[PDB]
């Protein structure tokens, strides 16, 4: 009953 | 305002083949509009689309938690969230309503389109045929195409070029996926 | 295919827009509200068969923020060639007189993703039970929306969706009438 989020990458600075 | 922009976008896409048993999930990442890293489920690695998504693959490939939890999302993700809403959106059908009405090219001239309005149907595939007499006409049809409503609906009207006479029965077809049979409406002059 | 659902997002500088969206079939399920932090689903029917919690969806916003930093350095600052939208206006239903109906004004295949836009009314604007989606992606990678306005045919009134883009040397109009 709850959507799920797929997670962002952060890039490497 | 003429200050340069600089647009980031990502896309988390789920890819679906006979309900949940072929699972596709891309992670897509661009720069404006050029994709630079992505990920593949069917290659279980990210890969660079560009040279300037080189840095990313290499950084991010080397993690060994992010590539276990980015091959997992077909599972964790994609299949989770289908089955979330496959009651409103998968499963959801909407009848169409169809309308067939004369118009004109030009103004102040007798009548020389019969057009079929098709309204408010889901989902979107469908197939609108026209018939003069009982054969149908192929001959000289435009149309504006499917238009999505942007409301979870369609429409689309199915125009036919032509000077309608008296005793001529016109008939709109329409098929959809959601029908058990071909909808048609007659119009008579 | 079968069916395709994207999580889509974006973060635009120097306006510092962002944005969080689900996409079925190229259709909005629901979208974040960035400023109050709610979900926002695009027919109330679905919040009742499903619930989405807002705060993670500023998480990705945040990374997405601090990625076009990097991507801006790493691009020399090259900045985003503006696309100029297509716009069509269309009723939602066949038209009769005093029967009530809705226009669409369909804004196609920009970018970046700001928009000025308005409806109009034999000249003057119309901000009156007005509504609009917020920017939907493409497969392009462009933008695309929609603004409608419930409106009673009559043979009196004239409707134009006026689009401003920086993309447009002069703001774009598109007319209806009956
Ligand atoms: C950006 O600047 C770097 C450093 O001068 C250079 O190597 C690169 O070719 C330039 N262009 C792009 C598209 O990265
Ligand atoms: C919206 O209007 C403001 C008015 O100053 C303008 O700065 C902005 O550029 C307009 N939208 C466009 C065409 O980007």
């Amino acid at each position: 009953e709850t959507v799920c989020p797929r997670t962002t990458q952060q890039s490497p600075e | 305002d003429t200050r340069p922009r600089f647009l980031e976008q990502v896309k988390h896409e789920c890819h679906f083949f006979n309900g949940t048993e072929r699972v596709r999930f891309l992670d897509r990442y661009f720069y404006h509009q050029e994709e630079y890293v992505r990920f593949d489920s069917d290659v279980g690695e990210y890969r660079a689309v560009t040279e300037l998504g080189r840095p990313d693959a290499e950084y991010w490939n080397s993690q060994k938690d992010l590539l276990e939890q980015k091959r997992a999302a077909v599972d964790t993700y994609c299949r989770h969230n289908y089955g979330v809403g496959e009651s409103f959106t998968v499963q959801r059908r909407v009848y169409p309503e169809v309308t067939v009405y004369p118009a004109k090219t030009q103004p102040l001239q007798h009548h020389n389109l019969l057009v079929c309005s098709v309204n408010g149907f889901y989902p979107g595939s469908i197939e609108v045929r026209w018939f003069r007499n009982g054969q149908e006409e192929k001959t000289g049809v435009v149309s504006t195409g499917l238009i999505q409503n942007g409301d979870w609906t369609f429409q689309t009207l199915v125009m036919l070029e032509t000077v309608p006479r008296s005793g001529e029965v016109y008939t709109c077809q329409v098929e959809h996926p959601s029908l058990t049979s071909p909808l048609t409406v007659e119009w008579r002059a | 295919e079968e069916h395709v659902i994207i999580q889509a997002e974006f973060y635009l500088n120097p306006d510092q827009s962002g944005e969080f969206m689900f996409d079925f079939d190229g259709d909005e399920i629901f979208h974040v509200d960035m400023a109050k932090k709610e979900t926002v689903w695009r027919l109330e029917e679905f919040g009742r068969f499903a619930s989405f919690e807002a705060q993670g969806a500023l998480a990705n916003i945040a990374v997405d923020k601090a990625n076009l930093e990097i991507m801006t350095k790493r691009s020399n600052y090259t900045p985003i060639t503006n696309v100029p939208p297509e716009v069509t206006v269309l009723t939602n239903s066949p038209v009769e007189l005093r029967e009530p109906n809705v226009l669409i004004c369909f804004i196609d295949k920009f970018t970046p993703p700001v928009v000025n836009v308005t409806w109009l009314r034999n000249g003057k604007p119309v901000t009156t039970g007005v509504s609009e989606t917020v920017f939907l992606p493409r497969e392009d990678h462009l933008f695309r929306k929609f603004h409608y306005l419930p409106f009673l045919p009559s043979t009196e009134d004239v409707y134009d969706c006026r689009v401003e883009h920086w993309g447009l040397d002069e703001p774009l109009l598109k007319h209806w009438e009956f």
